[PDB]
């Protein structure tokens, strides 16, 4: 009733990279207790995007992490009001990304608000050029501080090339109300672009994350 | 033992009456837990009656439940209350509670963690 086993959910994206005003609409649907998900991605405003679809690819939803039986699921525990997320991603070679969501629970399906701005990113880098490949497996290290939830994550996206761009990212999850809070665990997250049209307007990606203790 | 259910409550009742169950959590994360009670009769399989969420907010029934059962927390004691009304004889079978860190409140057996014994109700 508040979460099912099978759980859909819409997500709008306002953003801008390097000046560049764009905004996404997308629709999708997982399984939030297996920790897998897929969503349909467009954009409605400012396409086709002058820069890599990877950077915005991870800001479209922790809702759908599988957890341990015995570590509080804190996000899903924080729903139907839901919570609010604040990202910075510094990038190697001087890229910034800071993203704000905010994300409830209305009508039975998970809706998703983000707001993203990147800034400073080379005009001859892997970004602006379109020259990713998509991100590595990625392990987020997660625990309590402030009374919310933070997880930092060394994120790598491949290049056409062949080798590596390097991001080092830290969110701060904040439920909208108080919500018991976990120890420290590591979330494995896999984030797939399962197809996409030859100017990325239209997108579809798939994501599995899992919860696991990192002691114990 | 993060999480410890004792339910209790069970009782011989005749048909057309009530009993009200309780199943107190305790433990660390007795505060985050999502309580469902499901029911064993003999020799059958246990099947989902009601769960209500760690805020008390959220409750969701079986059909067999619905207008007639009542399920409700109070988060002072992380105790949670199934008053069941009208009561017949194939209502007979162990009461177990059942709990969850992770706001889930449906019929999926496998989603809860964390079991009681379970507590006898027979009406006749």
């Amino acid at each position: 009733a508040i979460i099912k086993e099978f759980m859909r959910f819409k997500v709008h994206m306002e953003g801008s990279v390097n000046g560049h005003e764009f905004e996404i609409e997308g629709e999708g649907e997982g399984r939030p207790y297996e920790g897998t998900q897929t969503a349909k991605l467009k954009v409605t405003k400012g396409g086709p995007l002058p820069f890599a679809w990877d950077i915005l690819s991870p800001q479209f939803s922790k809702a759908y992490v599988k957890h341990p039986a015995d570590i509080p699921d804190y996000l899903k525990l924080s729903f139907p009001e839901g919570f609010k997320w604040e990202r910075v991603m510094n990038f190697e070679d001087g890229g910034v990304v800071t993203v704000t969501q905010d994300s409830s629970l209305q009508d039975g399906e998970f809706i998703y608000k983000v707001k993203l701005r990147g800034t400073n990113f080379p005009s001859d880098g892997p970004v602006m050029q379109k020259k990713t490949m998509g991100w590595e497996a990625s392990s987020e290290r997660m625990y309590p501080e402030d009374g919310a939830l933070k997880g930092e994550i060394k994120q790598r996206l491949k290049l056409k090339d062949g080798g590596h761009y390097d991001a080092e990212v830290k969110t701060t999850y904040k439920a909208k109300k108080p919500v018991q809070l976990p120890g420290a665990y590591n979330v494995n997250i896999k984030l797939d672009i399962t197809s996409h049209n030859e100017d990325y307007t239209i997108v579809e990606q798939y994501e599995r994350a899992e919860g696991r203790h990192s002691t114990g | 033992a993060q999480v410890q259910l004792v339910e209790s409550g069970g009782s011989l009742v005749q048909p057309g009456g009530s009993l009200r169950l309780s199943c107190a959590a305790s433990g660390r994360f007795a505060e985050s837990s999502s309580m469902g009670w499901f029911r064993q009769a003999p020799g059958k399989e246990r099947e989902f009656v009601a769960a209500i969420s760690w805020s008390g907010g959220a409750t969701n029934y079986a059909d067999s439940a619905k207008g007639r059962f009542t399920l409700s927390r109070d988060n002072t004691k992380n105790t949670v209350y199934l008053q069941m009304n009208s009561l017949k004889p194939d209502d007979t079978a162990v009461y177990y509670c059942a709990a969850n860190l992770g706001n889930y409140i449906s019929s999926n057996q496998r989603l809860y963690g964390y079991w009681g014994q379970g507590t006898q109700v027979t009406v006749s």
